[PDB]
RNA sequence: CUCCGAACGGUAAGAGCCUAGCAUGUAGA
């Protein structure tokens, strides 16, 4: 229920994908597709806890 | 279409129109007023389906 | 000649102006040539302004040709506005001439 | 039928009667061995 | 419609927003009224295979946000 | 080689004489089989001969724009850059129909306009047909009117920039 | 591929034979680059005789 | 086909001459209509004759940006050959106006660390 | 169950992997050619470690023969001539232009070619001109989250390389059978044969499964991935009965 | 509701062979 920090957290989760994106190419990609961030560990992907909206 | 003055290199790689344009002041706002009037009732008149090429 | 007198001036014949102020790759070759290609701000600045130039220069050229009357230099000078925001000479070459652009779109709207 | 394998089905319907089968190799074994002029 | 970007190598990049049924030869008309040069003179590739006139766009399978190469005959 | 045919013989109307297509073009141009046999050795009675054997007209066709035998042969003419009095011939020449289309596209793309009115004036009568390649590579049916038409109209014909002088009213007022 | 007998060299193209058949040092034994053209009338009337001629 | 191309060619011939007949009576017809334009705007009717209506090449099929779709434009360098490929209606979400961008927590303009710009398009 | 980087980037390449992921696309890697559409230096460095040696050169030719082989198990019933394996480029396959067939048909006598059909549907319309050939021309296609309708990108590339000048090909007709080493998937759609529909069908099961190169491409992307479950010259050796 | 972005960070690494568009304008005897 505080606003400003559902904010800075929603902007720190898309800060931290945008460092495991320029990790991952070197280029700053148009539109990383969320699926290998954001998807689950055992079935081979990376396990993001995302507490922000995102549509796919 | 009129003209101006010119100034060239011997090179002639080059030429700049010397004459900073220099016109008066309810000349030039009657002139592009009565382009004003002129163009609005110019539009009135015609159905002119009709502009430039882009290039 | 100016530009053409640049760009042959350093020893690559791979790219060919357009007189009408493009200018675009001949052998659809790049990666090598091109990495001695893609450069030099300045000259992509100094074509954009010379095409902005160069195509009010052949509008009034067709306007004491042929169709210049009273609707062809007239809405081309307009559209050559909103065109210098929308066709030629773009951002890509400085900052600021995104702010004249849209002061020039917002004075076409106005007008 | 080996010289003509197009009309051959497994789904196809046919009837039998009491005569002898012609060769493999016979005339009217391989119409598409005949037909072959130009 | 699907939009697509027709970046050169000479700060050449236009956005087009086309159909999906629509082919090359239309593609390549709006293009030619993005960037100011003829249509039969563009030439539209994804590095050595030409992508012929005649073939729409689904078989392509040139989808929203891709990008092809821009070069003249 | 391909850079010049004449040392010093004449120049172009506004540009280079080797450079009246397009660049790019000209860099298509540069690698055919045709315009490498062309390369190796062309004069006069060869350009005559080449002129004689191939009957098309037409430019590149296809994705991999590869050039014409009608376009090397007017490439590697104005490469040589003979006199007018063999383009002259040329285009008088009713015998190969191909041959006085190639004199007549000479004629239009280095001569003068006066020249080139009084060399399409005759052409205009010209009713035989000749065959034509699409864009595609596909052969179309024409004729040599409408190719000499279209020659003395504005250009639009792909590989040909050629423009003339004034209207036939403007050019009546001018001379004959 | 092309073979050059008189360089003694292997051509990859045909664009490599034809450009050691002339233009190069065999060129310079064969007369380098030099050709005019020939005349300007009898080249195109004898040319448009033999033409007509093998025609018909 | 000997007749048939004489008959052709006559009426290429019949159709240059009635082209060039046309040019000169298409610049006096252009002077006649400035002419015509005037007298009716002179004594014509007052309000009461048209004659006329909207004739532009181009469609102007348009719509509504939902909330953030971008001022796509078509592109001033081809407008008088009136395409087909034109009239389309760019009023569609290309590749983010998908989304409704009202649900979202406060804004989202475009998040690549690029957002030099600040406004909305309200005052 | 730098490595785990490479781990993830190889089972995500297909995602992390397109021209719509990274714009401005354009490179073909080496031998067989990927779409590798940026630096992506890890995937590019695993990926030709992956594809080890001249594996895609053999996977084509191993595909083409097995095509053949599958073929002169029934020539004599389709009414063939014999095994028209073409000659190509040394590096043909390597290509993404052009398709000189491999395998041409010279029919024994006036087969009868259909019109364009996709390899899927049954309303085949064999109204056409009587062909005295139909070529098979393999293409292989490494594609993506968004290049995953090998029909579509087969459909289209047979007709664009046919309708083309462009490239030398067979004589009238080339049903052109393609299969994408991606998503494992299998194609051809134009100019189907008389009949040869059952027979393209069954030969792209027995290729897909069990074919020596398939097997070898599998394993090693597996073991990658790390996810376990004229009688004088040599090379010509033969018997003397 | 109409605020439209451009480039670098990106294509390897070389082996033997083959072909090209240019540039200076000299004192000397």
């Amino acid at each position: 229920n505080t606003q400003e920090l559902l904010d800075l957290l929603v902007k720190c989760e898309n800060k931290i994908q945008t460092r495991i994106k320029i990790g991952l190419n070197s280029k700053m990609p148009s539109r990383f597709p969320p699926v290998v961030f954001y998807t689950p560990k055992e079935l081979g992907g990376l396990g993001m806890l995302s507490m922000g909206h995102v549509l796919i | 279409i009129r003209d101006v003055p010119v100034l060239y290199h011997i090179t002639g790689a080059i030429s700049f129109v010397n004459e900073i344009p220099w016109v008066i002041e309810p000349v030039y706002i009657s002139q592009w007023g009565s382009m004003w009037i002129m163009m609005r009732r110019e539009k009135r008149d015609r159905r002119h389906f009709k502009r430039m090429r882009f290039p | 000649n100016m530009l053409n007198l640049l760009i042959h001036r350093k020893n690559l014949n791979y790219l060919h102006l357009d007189y009408n102020f493009n200018l675009k790759p001949v052998k659809t070759l790049t990666t090598k040539e091109r990495k001695k290609s893609r450069f030099g701000n300045a000259f992509h600045l100094c074509r954009e302004v010379l095409r902005l130039t160069k195509l009010v220069v052949d509008s009034h050229v067709q306007y004491r040709l042929g169709n210049v009357d009273a609707f062809q230099l007239a809405d081309g000078l307009q559209y050559i506005f909103a065109h210098v925001g929308q066709l030629t000479g773009m951002y890509r070459y400085k900052y600021k001439l995104m702010r004249q652009i849209r002061m020039c779109k917002d004075l076409k709207h106005l007008i | 039928y080996n010289f003509m394998g197009v009309r051959h089905d497994p789904n196809m319907k046919y009837e039998l009667q009491l005569a002898n089968p012609k060769e493999f190799y016979h005339e009217v074994h391989r119409p598409s061995h005949f037909l072959n002029f130009a | 419609m699907i939009e697509v970007v027709c970046n050169d190598r000479l700060g050449k990049k236009v956005r087009v927003k086309c159909n999906t049924d629509d082919t090359i030869g239309d593609l390549k008309k709006l293009i030619a009224a993005q960037t100011g040069t003829r249509w039969n003179k563009i030439v539209l590739k994804k590095w050595y295979t030409i992508f012929k006139d005649h073939v729409s766009l689904g078989d392509y399978e040139i989808h929203d946000g891709m990008n092809l190469e821009l070069y003249y005959q | 080689m391909a850079n010049r045919t004449v040392k010093d013989a004449h120049s172009i109307h506004g540009t280079n004489p080797q450079y009246l297509v397009e660049k790019i073009i000209r860099t298509r141009i540069y690698e055919s089989k045709y315009w490498k046999e062309e390369c190796f050795g062309l004069t006069a009675e060869l350009v005559v001969d080449k002129a004689m054997e191939l009957r098309f007209v037409g430019g590149v066709y296809g994705g991999n724009i590869k050039p014409t035998p009608f376009l090397c042969l007017t490439l590697k003419m104005l490469q040589i850059q003979p006199e007018k009095d063999i383009i002259v011939e040329f285009i008088k020449n009713e015998d190969f129909k191909y041959v006085r289309m190639l004199g007549a596209l000479y004629m239009r793309l280095t001569g003068t306009a006066i020249d080139c009115y009084k060399y399409l004036e005759p052409l205009y009568n010209d009713y035989r047909k000749i065959k034509s390649q699409n864009r595609n590579g596909e052969f179309e049916l024409m004729h040599v009117d409408e190719f000499i038409d279209e020659l003395l109209h504005s250009e639009r014909v792909c590989d040909i920039i050629l423009p003339r002088l004034q209207k036939r009213y403007v050019l009546e007022e001018a001379e004959q | 591929g092309y073979y050059c007998n008189v360089c003694d060299c292997v051509v990859k193209d045909s664009i490599n034979f034809l450009d050691h058949i002339n233009g190069k040092k065999h060129q310079r034994n064969l007369g380098m680059s030099m050709r005019v053209e020939r005349s300007t009338l009898d080249q195109v009337k004898k040319r448009f005789e033999v033409n007509k001629k093998k025609m018909e | 086909n000997d007749e048939e191309e004489y008959e052709a060619w006559k009426v290429r011939e019949l159709k240059r001459i009635k082209r060039d007949r046309e040019d000169r009576e298409a610049l006096e017809k252009e002077k006649a209509e400035i002419e015509r334009m005037r007298n009716l705007t002179e004594e014509e009717r007052r309000a009461e004759l048209r004659a006329n209506g909207k004739v532009i090449t181009n469609k102007a099929v348009k719509g509504k940006y939902k909330f953030l779709q971008k001022y796509y434009h078509r592109g001033a360098f081809f407008m008088d050959e009136d395409e087909e490929v034109y009239k389309r209606d760019f009023s569609a979400p290309t590749l983010e106006d998908h989304f409704n961008k009202t649900i979202l927590p406060k804004v989202m303009q475009v998040k690549n660390f690029g957002r030099s710009g600040r406004t909305k398009y309200t005052h | 169950w730098q490595i785990p980087n490479r781990r993830f980037t190889l089972w995500w390449s297909p995602t992390i992997n397109r021209a719509n992921v990274y714009v401005g696309f354009q490179v073909q890697l080496d031998l067989t050619g990927i779409f590798m559409h940026g630096k992506i230096p890890t995937l590019k460095i695993s990926l030709i470690q992956i594809f080890r040696a001249h594996l895609w050169q053999k996977i084509h030719e191993s595909i083409v023969m097995d095509l053949c082989q599958v073929f002169d198990q029934e020539l004599d019933a389709l009414e063939i001539e014999t095994v028209q394996k073409e000659t190509i480029h040394p590096r043909k396959s390597y290509k993404m232009n052009s398709s000189c067939a491999d395998i041409l048909l010279f029919a024994s006598y006036k087969w009868n070619v259909s019109r364009p059909s996709l390899l899927a549907d049954s309303k085949d319309v064999m109204d056409s001109t009587t062909t005295q050939k139909y070529w098979i021309d393999i293409q292989l296609r490494w594609g993506d989250y968004d290049s995953h309708d090998i029909e579509r990108y087969a459909r289209a590339k047979f007709l664009d390389y046919t309708t083309d000048n462009m490239s030398i090909y067979p004589s009238p007709t080339g049903v052109l059978i393609a299969i994408d080493l991606a998503y494992n998937l299998h194609s051809a759609y134009g100019n189907w044969f008389p009949g040869s529909k059952p027979l393209i069908q069954q030969a792209m099961a027995k290729i897909m499964k069990a074919n020596p190169a398939l097997y070898v491409l599998r394993e090693r992307i597996r073991k990658g991935l790390q996810l376990y479950s004229g009688e004088l010259f040599s090379n010509q050796i033969i018997w003397f009965v």
